[PDB]
């Protein structure tokens, strides 16, 4: 909810 | 404690948020959805919903104070926010009344001017007031002695959509095609007596989670109206799903809630609709089936991505599920309370 992740 | 708001920067003015006034909901709406948290890459930004909003900032015992937005004096123009909501925290011997920190966003064009600052003197002081002298938060920046780091998890549930908008990439000698066959799911969950959570299951699901998180070291510590509150299923802002044994009693249940984010430049997808592993509870049900099902329900949704943290025990089916290790990093911090750091796997604790 506080980082937008995306994928490694 | 000062019993006068901080002062702000000429022109700005301290305004209490009525989210129960639609409209003042979506001006909060609007703030974020323009201005919260986006990708390293400014590619994505989340757009949590207002339905969504008012589930996460009205739980048991919130406070309207505790709504804190900052306006432009001469417009009235939403510009800066930050809340707090009550919460129970068990860490590690101590259970304490606190508060969660959440959502602090200042408009882009008012950045780098000081205001996040006031903001968070501001929402201190308004808490103090409470006689509440602790707090739990999460940041992606890292601030010294985080009581915890966990790194976001990604399952492919629409794998072409997220290639395609560079959410995702193909890996090495792989294809689109191949991708999608190798992301591809079941049709329908597997574990029998899987169902939607209802009314009368909230005591059965407050006594599993209250004996499962007594193993973590950091864990909510909810009352039987805030597990009603935080699990009661909502579409498109929660889901609760039971297993319910032969018998007819209730032995395991997952949860995940609906955050999507704005696609800012792609010529035909604008949405990426994700699902967020909450808390899932197991003691007769293997913790990979419960997911395994997790992840059919929400690709049966319409999901594009289940995420998850490496929290709890979630180290111990993220790979055999075929979960991608995610860029982000996630720090907890805990505010005038010193104790010993713990690996993610002792984390029990999701904020929304
Ligand atoms: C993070 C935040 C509030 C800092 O605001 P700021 O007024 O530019 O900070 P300043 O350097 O002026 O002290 C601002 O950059 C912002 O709104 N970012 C988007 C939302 C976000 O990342 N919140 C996370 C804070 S942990
Ligand atoms: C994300 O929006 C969280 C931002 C956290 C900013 C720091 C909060 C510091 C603690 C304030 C409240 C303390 C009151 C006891």
């Amino acid at each position: 909810g506080k980082v937008l992740s995306k994928i490694f | 404690i000062r019993q006068e708001p901080y002062t702000l920067p000429q022109g700005f003015t301290w305004d209490a948020l009525d989210l129960g006034d639609r409209g003042v909901l979506k001006e909060l709406y609007t703030l974020l959805n323009e201005n919260y948290v986006e990708d390293d890459d400014n590619m994505f930004r989340f757009d949590y919903s207002p339905e969504f909003l008012l589930w996460a900032l009205r739980p048991p015992g919130w406070l309207p104070q505790w709504h804190c937005g900052v306006r432009v004096v001469s417009s009235r123009k939403l510009v800066g926010f930050i809340s707090a909501i009550p919460a129970n925290i068990h860490i590690y011997d101590t259970e304490k009344k606190m508060v969660e920190i959440n959502f602090l966003c200042v408009h882009k064009k008012l950045r780098s001017k000081r205001v996040a600052p006031v903001l968070i003197r501001e929402i201190t002081r308004r808490v103090h007031l409470e006689g509440i002298f602790q707090a739990v938060y999460t940041a992606g920046v890292v601030l010294p002695k985080p009581v915890g780091t966990c790194r976001y998890w990604h399952r492919s549930l629409n794998p072409r959509k997220l290639i395609e908008v560079k959410f995702s990439h193909l890996s090495r000698n792989m294809t689109m095609q191949r991708t999608m066959k190798l992301y591809r799911l079941p049709e329908t969950p597997k574990t029998a007596g899987l169902r939607p959570m209802e009314t009368k299951d909230i005591p059965v699901v407050h006594q599993l989670l209250t004996r499962y998180l007594k193993q973590f070291h950091l864990t909510p510590v909810m009352s039987q109206e805030e597990v009603e509150h935080w699990f009661y299923p909502q579409e498109n802002i929660i889901d609760t799903f039971v297993v319910e044994n032969a018998n007819g009693e209730v032995t395991d249940f997952l949860s995940f809630y609906t955050l999507p984010s704005t696609i800012m430049n792609h010529p035909t997808h604008k949405s990426l609709k994700a699902a967020y592993s909450f808390y899932n509870v197991h003691t007769q049900t293997p913790l990979l089936d419960l997911m395994s099902d997790a992840l059919v329900l929400a690709k049966m949704k319409g999901f594009d991505v289940f995420n998850a943290l490496d929290l709890m025990e979630n180290k111990t089916f993220l790979e055999k599920l075929k979960f991608g290790i995610g860029d982000g990093n996630l720090q907890y911090y805990l505010y005038n309370w010193k104790c010993p750091s713990m690996g993610a796997e002792k984390v029990g604790l999701v904020l929304q």
